[PDB]
């Protein structure tokens, strides 16, 4: 589950 | 005892972190008698030059009238970027080089830092959406971009982590987090990975807090206590280290391709991550393996 997290933390970026 | 120099004023410009400067003068005994010439503290300090600073050779014998060639080089390490990120301190200075039973010679340190993503803290760099020199962020685009690349190409990369990447690579993927949000970092695994560590590790505040830093080691044995601990970082914080982690434990799965197990992890990360201001190192690793596994 890290790829939803990381997709998640990339809003705004 | 005298000496004549080449010249007396340098200039570092576009000073950057962890670029290498050199300005180099020659000094030539024109005396009659043999000379001894060091660097020396203005006066009450401890040593003779700001830490991003150094002259090598910072002393030495002249018989007349031979010549040396001095190298003042600059170099501005994670023990100072933080401070001329911040403009608390600036490239100037000035170097006494001291004649024994002699003159002093003055020669005068300018010139300009660029301030880095690196050695900011986390706080300010998730409030910034921009390059530096180009709601808050959940984490720093600049680690997000780091980890991204690595997610996207680095999961099966032999040896990730324990291969160390270009130095020539590490600054431009600085520069290029410095001053873009890129399509894609340059550069290889290997540097990519390397430039993670050294972001950690160049926080001028580390992932774990100093202050929760002794509760960590304390809490290490209790699962429990040790997600607790963590529940008491700012936001910031917080969402970094369990970002990491959840990344970590991503790169586990692929072990038997990237050699990334959780030995190499615990030793490797555990410093960055939990700082502070022995058998403690132990309770550390526990701590952190406690979050992997």
């Amino acid at each position: 589950p890290f790829a939803r997290l990381h997709e998640c933390y990339g809003q705004e970026i | 005892p005298s000496l004549e120099l080449s010249r007396r004023e340098f200039v570092f410009e576009n000073v950057k972190f962890r670029q290498l400067q050199k300005e180099k003068f020659q000094i030539s005994n024109n005396g009659q008698v043999p000379c001894h010439f060091s660097f020396i503290p203005k006066l009450n300090d401890s040593q003779y030059c700001k830490p991003w600073l150094r002259a090598e050779p910072f002393e030495g014998y002249l018989e007349p009238n031979e010549t040396v060639d001095i190298s003042l080089d600059v170099y501005v390490s994670k023990d100072s970027v933080t401070i001329l990120n911040s403009g608390e301190d600036k490239i100037e200075d000035i170097l006494v080089l001291h004649l024994d039973r002699g003159k002093d010679y003055f020669l005068t340190i300018s010139g300009n830092y660029l301030p880095s993503c690196f050695g900011t803290s986390l706080e300010a760099l998730c409030r910034m959406k921009r390059p530096i020199r180009e709601r808050p962020l959940q984490v720093p685009k600049e680690i997000w971009l780091l980890v991204d690349h690595l997610f996207k190409y680095a999961c099966h990369q032999e040896d990730l982590f324990q291969t160390p990447g270009m130095q020539e690579e590490l600054q431009q993927i600085i520069d290029c987090l410095d001053t873009s949000i890129p399509e894609t970092i340059p550069g290889s695994n290997h540097s990519v990975a390397e430039a993670l560590l050294i972001f950690l590790e160049a926080l001028p505040e580390p992932v774990i807090c100093y202050e929760l830093y002794q509760r960590c080691l304390d809490s290490a044995y209790d699962p429990r206590i040790c997600r607790q601990v963590i529940s008491q970082l700012p936001r910031c914080h917080r969402n970094v280290f369990r970002y990491l982690m959840a990344f970590l434990r991503e790169l586990l799965k692929f072990s038997e391709y990237n050699s990334v197990n959780a030995n190499m992890i615990a030793t490797l990360f555990t410093s960055l991550l939990l700082r502070p201001p022995p058998s403690d190192r132990q309770r550390a690793i526990q701590f952190l393996l406690g979050f992997l596994l």
